[PDB]
């Protein structure tokens, strides 16, 4: 369905077997799949056209909203107002976009593990470790920020994470 | 067998006559409001998503897909 | 009222959240960017304190 | 018969009355604080051909 | 935000200058109107607020408590138009302007973008209640009650507004949007310490929190019934709602300022939950099934993490629901036995099934039965706890048991068994009581559709 | 259940209480009838060897270690009678049993259903309205002054009186109302 | 459930049969209103195993202070109607 993007969403090719009917006895699913093709799939259809083009008969359009970029709260002054409310907005709608993108991800996993079946520790090794980075990189962004969040606390978070990896890189280089 | 006694039991008119009151009234308003979506489902809404034309500001009822909603 | 709140329209901003991930997811697999950054802000701006201890 | 019901009903006026009044005095105090009407940094666009304020 | 204070202000000389016999239902049509123009506030955004002037501002932690403010006035009016029935028309005049006054001043006190309207509002509204509790009152223990609700309150509050006014000398402004965004950590100092005491136990014993929760049986048990529903049900959240808006200075002090409470709240749901086991009045044990619950929401304030904060909204609205139905029909009960003791009337699903029905509805979702908004809060807040510490299970598994325990002993004690022989004075309920459980009930399976409106600004 | 009870318990009633749950016991142990028929034969020939003592102290000492030996070997598990108070249908019904007085807040559109059976109610009304005047003071007159000294009620002596205290005796719901 | 409404006149039947199969009592002598300690001549532990009989030939249990007070087949037959609430 052209409703869904299929390169955010991937799916496998699949490939389905052909029925190799090995005896003379008609099964019964071939035949309770016709009937109820007949009396359920028919109808449905028809009602789904004419509801279609009842649609069709009345088009109008909707639009994505899109937003600038403002300066961030790296380049605020101390207790200028405006600035912090520009960039704390700015920086919720980022949470807000991280989040879904690790939404996006769970998905992936968990349809990856639905459908694979009973191979899925093999074959979705590819999605979890995808799930791996993104959950790495989504905790050392926002964990432990607290009920009360912000912007500057999560700069000073992120300024202690530099200042300890610049002490352990200059301890190793100087060991 | 003509055995047929009285059963004791509380008045049941009052609970019957409560739960028919409130029945009627809340049918009384959600059926045309049942129709009500019914029509405009199946006539009118469900937008689709565009991109914005170069040149063009929408309006801020413009920005969302279900008709009631707008 | 309880059909009002029904078809409140998105203030909250969801499917506008979910229409941006997916962009960027778009952007991101096809250029190779590795999904999401470690850092919520880039480091070429932070002036740190220079420890000389 | 109007003008006997209307001095036992008058007082249901009231109630709608002060909702009225209370989106004008909304309105008015709306008013007030359009110091950043069309300056905001995220939002600020150029007028329409045929607009004078970007919101009221 | 006029648009909803000035209608509520306009009651007042509509039911002052209404007919002696057309008060009750001018009074509830215009209330549920007035309740209606209350809905359109939910509309909320994923950022800010809702900031409509100066002086007032709407969140998605005011507005759910907002809504229910209004709602519960109707029901009010519902409850207590029985019991004043051989009353003159001024005193219910009188009546009927005092929860008026309540309405507006809870409304004022949920919006309040400055601190010191918040307290004077937040004290404003003592008054009312206070006046309603020791004049409409049954019983001679209402003046003492009353004392006690009056007092326990003052000496919690007072040094409140000390520290408030402190606090504008040394930062220069109380306005909540301003103090959201230049916070500064507090250090680790004994004024500091005495700061944030002021600062929290005002809120703390409102709540009430486990040890300052005396002054509830007595104000809940002597007051009229529409009083105990705003007290069950409204004023109970104002300590919630002010934690959660001024624990926002109160960083990185409350880290492990937080123990003693926490001790104490985790301790007393316990300990309240036991007590429930042990009661011979109605209204003593609803009281304390909702200390225990609010208890159990002061954890979750105190644990201050998102989790934490949209489960502790939930429940405070679930709670508040709950805690006026189950008031209700207790109040049902006592005005046809005149005894408010669980023992005396036995077996009342025989006589009155349909009561007895309402009964079930409400103790299941006292229970916290999913997919119930309680069990929501109950849940999440569960959750937020064990992340906190894998060791808060025990005690919350101990709390969610013994809440079932007295929850159905409360139904089965009165509903089941052997009706009393002597008692035959028992009449078929009446519509009005009928719509007044109905109008508890329902919004909270409705609501449980909508999770998402009473999750808080953290959603 | 029906009878008021006595102030103490005598011997011999204490005798046959024991007698009859020694033979309860018994049966709820020899399951068969043949076997239980032998053993409680066996029990009475047992039980009556001692009838005929004369003295008191002898006989209050017996009946004792037969009560200890009762309770050593009493069966843990004894059967009983689905309606007894320990059955497995003991209170089954009382769930189905309303009261006389509800009929009286039924709505007249309900009244207006089975009004033979109304018309009867009200006869039933007059009479107790009358008979209850009446028995007030057949009563006052016939305690013994001080209070009561057993809670046993005496019949009408009259032609036209009622038994004192018979209207919520008379109207009870029924054992199976439903 | 399917009982059959019992009446009067079975619960005198059955008492009558249930006594009459007690071989301590001729039959002949019995009659409805016929005592039992001082016109047949029987022991009050026999009374005790008369009114076991009568539990259970009718499937319900007496109690014990209304049971010794039970002296002839006629009052056995009010005490179960009373208790049974039988009409007729
Ligand atoms: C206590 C009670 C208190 C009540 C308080 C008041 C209520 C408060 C809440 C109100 C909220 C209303 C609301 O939000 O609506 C939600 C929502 C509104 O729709 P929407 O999201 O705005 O529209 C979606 C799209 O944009 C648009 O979709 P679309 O355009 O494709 O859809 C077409 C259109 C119309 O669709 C069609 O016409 C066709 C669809 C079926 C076609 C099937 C084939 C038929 C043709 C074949 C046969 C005939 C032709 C062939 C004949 C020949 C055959 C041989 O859809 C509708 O009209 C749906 C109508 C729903 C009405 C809801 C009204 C709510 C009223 C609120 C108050 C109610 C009070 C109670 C009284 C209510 C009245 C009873 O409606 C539903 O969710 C419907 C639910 C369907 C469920 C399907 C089954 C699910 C089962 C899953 C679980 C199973 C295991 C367990
Ligand atoms: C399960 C699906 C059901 C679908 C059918 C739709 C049912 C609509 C019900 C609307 C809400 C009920 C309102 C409460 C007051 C009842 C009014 C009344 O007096 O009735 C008189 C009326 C006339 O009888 P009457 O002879 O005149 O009165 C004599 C006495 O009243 C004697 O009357 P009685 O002896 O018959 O007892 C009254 C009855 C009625 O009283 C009640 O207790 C009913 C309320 C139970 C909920 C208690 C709170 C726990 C938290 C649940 C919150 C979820 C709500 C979902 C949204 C609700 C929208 C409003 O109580 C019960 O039968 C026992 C209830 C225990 C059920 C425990 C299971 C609950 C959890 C199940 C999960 C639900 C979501 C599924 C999710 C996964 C699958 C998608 O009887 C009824 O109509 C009974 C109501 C229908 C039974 C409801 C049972 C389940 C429905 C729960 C809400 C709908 C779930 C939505 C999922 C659909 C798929
Ligand atoms: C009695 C015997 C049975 C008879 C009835 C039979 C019929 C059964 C139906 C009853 C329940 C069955 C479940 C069916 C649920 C379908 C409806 C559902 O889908 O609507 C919900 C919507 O419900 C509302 O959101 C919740 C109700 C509002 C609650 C507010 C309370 C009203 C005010 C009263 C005072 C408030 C007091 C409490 C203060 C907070 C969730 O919809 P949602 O997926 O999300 O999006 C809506 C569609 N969009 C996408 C176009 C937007
Ligand atoms: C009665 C029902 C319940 C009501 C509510 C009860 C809740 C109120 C309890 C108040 C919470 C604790 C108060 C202070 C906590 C700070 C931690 C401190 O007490 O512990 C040690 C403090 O050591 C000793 O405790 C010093 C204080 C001793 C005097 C206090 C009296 C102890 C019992 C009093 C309880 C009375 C409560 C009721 C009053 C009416 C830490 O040693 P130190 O590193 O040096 O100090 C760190 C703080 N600095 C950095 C600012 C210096
Ligand atoms: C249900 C009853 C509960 C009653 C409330 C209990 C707690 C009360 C809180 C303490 C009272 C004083 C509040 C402090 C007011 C805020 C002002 C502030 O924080 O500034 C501090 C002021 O701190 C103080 O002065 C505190 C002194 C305390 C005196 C009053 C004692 C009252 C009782 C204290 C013990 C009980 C407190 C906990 C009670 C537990 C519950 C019963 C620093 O002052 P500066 O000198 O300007 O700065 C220092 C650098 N130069
Ligand atoms: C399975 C359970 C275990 C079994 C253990 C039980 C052991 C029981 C054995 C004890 C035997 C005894 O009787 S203990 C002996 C106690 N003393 C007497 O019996 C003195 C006088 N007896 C009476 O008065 C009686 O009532 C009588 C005359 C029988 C009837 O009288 P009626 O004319 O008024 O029917």
């Amino acid at each position: 369905p052209d409703s869904w993007d299929k390169d955010v969403y991937p799916e496998p090719p699949r490939r389905t077997p052909a029925p190799a009917p090995q005896t003379s006895l008609p099964n019964p699913v071939t035949y309770l799949t016709k009937i109820f093709d007949l009396l359920v799939d028919r109808p449905v259809t028809l009602a789904r056209e004419f509801i279609e083009q009842q649609h069709a008969k009345n088009r109008y359009y909707y639009y994505h909203r899109e937003f600038r970029r403002v300066p961030d709260i790296t380049e605020c002054e101390e207790k200028d107002i405006l600035c912090m409310f520009e960039a704390e907005m700015q920086w919720r709608r980022d949470y807000k976009v991280d989040q879904e993108i690790v939404n996006i991800i769970q998905e992936r996993l968990k349809a990856c593990q639905q459908r694979e079946g009973e191979s899925y520790r093999q074959n979705c090794a590819k999605e979890l470790e995808q799930f791996t980075q993104v959950s790495k990189a989504f905790q050392d962004r926002y964990s432990d920020l607290g009920a009360h969040y912000s912007a500057r606390k999560c700069l000073a978070k992120q300024k202690q994470r530099m200042l300890a990896e610049r002490k352990a890189a200059k301890e190793a280089a100087a060991a | 067998h003509g055995k047929r006694l009285f059963i004791i039991k509380p008045s049941g008119f009052y609970d019957r006559r409560f739960l028919k009151l409130m029945r009627f009234y809340i049918l009384l308003t959600g059926i045309p409001v049942a129709i009500g979506i019914t029509l405009v489902n199946v006539f009118i809404g469900e937008a689709e998503l565009a991109d914005i034309p170069e040149g063009y500001v929408p309006e801020h009822w413009e920005y969302f897909k279900h008709p009631i909603s707008r | 009222g309880s059909t009002f709140v029904a078809y409140l329209p998105d203030y909250r901003m969801q499917e506008w959240a979910r229409r941006e991930a997916e962009r960027l997811v778009k952007y991101r697999e096809a250029n190779g960017l590795p999904l999401m950054e470690s850092n919520c802000f880039d480091p070429n701006k932070i002036q740190l304190p220079e420890d000389e201890d | 018969n109007v003008l006997q019901i209307v001095r036992d009903h008058w007082v249901h006026i009231l109630v709608p009355v002060g909702f009225v009044f209370g989106c004008y005095l909304d309105r008015r105090s709306d008013e007030k604080l359009t110091a950043f009407r069309n300056k905001s940094l995220l939002f600020k666009r150029e007028l329409r051909p045929n607009e004078e304020v970007t919101w009221k | 935000m006029l648009k909803i204070i000035i209608p509520t202000t306009m009651l007042l000389p509509m039911t002052w200058m209404s007919k002696h016999n057309m008060i009750w239902i001018n009074a509830t049509v215009h209330s549920l109107l007035i309740s209606l123009i209350s809905l359109s506030l939910l509309n909320q955004l994923g950022e800010n607020s809702l900031n409509f002037s100066l002086t007032f501002f709407s969140d998605s932690l005011s507005a759910p408590l907002l809504v229910l403010t209004t709602w519960l006035l109707p029901l009010m009016l519902m409850a207590s138009q029985s019991h004043l029935s051989k009353e003159t028309t001024t005193r219910k005049k009188l009546y009927i302007t005092m929860l008026i006054l309540l309405q507006l001043f809870l409304i004022m006190t949920f919006t309040a973008t400055e601190l010191i309207l918040f307290y004077i509002l937040f004290e404003a509204t003592l008054v009312p209640t206070l006046i309603i509790i020791t004049r409409w009152g049954n019983q001679t223990e209402r003046l003492n009650a009353g004392l006690y609700f009056l007092f326990y309150t003052l000496a919690g509050s007072l040094p409140l507004l000390v520290a408030l006014v402190y606090i504008q000398n040394t930062t220069g402004s109380l306005n909540f949007l301003i103090i959201h965004y230049w916070s500064h950590p507090l250090s680790n100092s004994w004024s500091n310490i005495f700061m944030w005491l002021a600062c929290i136990m005002a809120f703390m014993v409102k709540m009430p929190l486990y040890g300052l929760h005396l002054w509830l049986p007595k104000a809940h048990v002597e007051a009229p019934i529409a009083g105990s529903m705003v007290l069950a049900a409204v004023l109970l959240k104002l300590g919630g709602y002010g934690m959660m808006r001024i624990t926002t200075i109160l960083n990185p002090l409350t880290n492990y300022m937080a123990y003693p409470f926490l001790m104490l709240s985790m301790w007393g749901m316990i300990m309240t939950s036991s007590i429930c086991l042990r009661q011979t009045d109605l209204k003593s044990l609803i009281a304390y099934s909702s200390v225990s619950h609010m208890a159990l929401v002061i954890v979750a304030i105190m644990i201050q993490t998102p989790w934490s904060f949209m489960g502790a909204t939930a429940l405070m609205i679930a709670h508040g629901l709950t805690s006026s139905m189950l008031f209700c029909l207790a109040n049902t009960n006592y005005e046809r036995v005149h005894s408010r003791t669980m023992i005396l009337a036995r077996g009342l699903q025989t006589l009155l099934p349909l009561m007895a029905t309402w009964w079930l509805v409400a103790s299941l979702t006292n229970l916290a039965l999913p997919p119930s908004i309680n069990l929501i809060g109950e849940l999440f807040i569960i959750t937020a706890s064990f992340s906190w510490s894998n060791i808060t299970i025990i005690l919350m598994g101990m709390n969610m048991m013994i809440t079932a325990l007295y929850s159905l002993y409360m139904l089965i004690t009165t509903q089941r068994g052997k009706y009393t022989h002597h008692i035959n004075n028992i009449k078929p309920s009446f519509t009005r009581e009928n719509a007044l459980m109905a109008l508890h009930i329902l919004p909270l399976l409705l609501l449980t559709l909508n999770p998402k409106m009473i999750l808080g600004p953290l959603y | 259940a029906f009878s008021a009870p006595a102030a103490y318990l005598t011997h011999q009633q204490k005798v046959l209480r024991l007698y009859k749950r020694a033979l309860r016991h018994l049966e709820s142990w020899c399951v068969h009838r043949d076997k239980y028929r032998y053993f409680a034969c066996l029990m009475r020939a047992r039980f009556d060897e001692h009838k005929n003592e004369k003295d008191m102290v002898k006989a209050t000492q017996l009946l004792r270690q037969a009560e200890e030996e009762f309770w050593y070997g009493q069966h843990p598990q004894p059967y009983i009678f689905p309606e007894s108070p320990g059955g497995t249908s003991y209170e089954r019904y009382e769930c189905y049993k309303v009261p006389e007085w509800c009929l009286d807040d039924w709505h007249p559109s309900e009244k207006a259903m089975y009004p033979d059976y109304f018309a009867k109610r009200e006869q039933w009304k007059r009479l107790r309205r009358e008979s209850w005047e009446r028995e007030v003071k057949q009563l006052q007159e016939e305690t013994p002054p001080g209070g009561p000294r057993t809670e046993a009620l005496p019949p009408a002596r009259k032609e036209g009186d009622l038994p004192p205290l018979w209207w919520h005796i008379v109207t009870r719901p029924r054992e199976r109302p439903m | 459930s399917d009982a059959p409404p019992l009446t009067l006149e079975a619960i005198k039947d059955r008492v009558l049969y249930v006594l009459k199969l007690y071989d301590k009592i001729d039959p002949e002598k019995l009659s409805v209103n016929s005592h039992f300690m001082k016109d047949l001549g029987l022991d009050s532990l026999d009374q005790v195993e008369i009114i076991m009989a009568m539990e259970d030939e009718f499937g319900f249990e007496i109690p014990d202070i209304d049971a010794e007070k039970l002296m002839c087949p006629q009052e056995i037959v009010d005490y179960i109607a009373d208790k049974k609430d039988v009409y007729e």
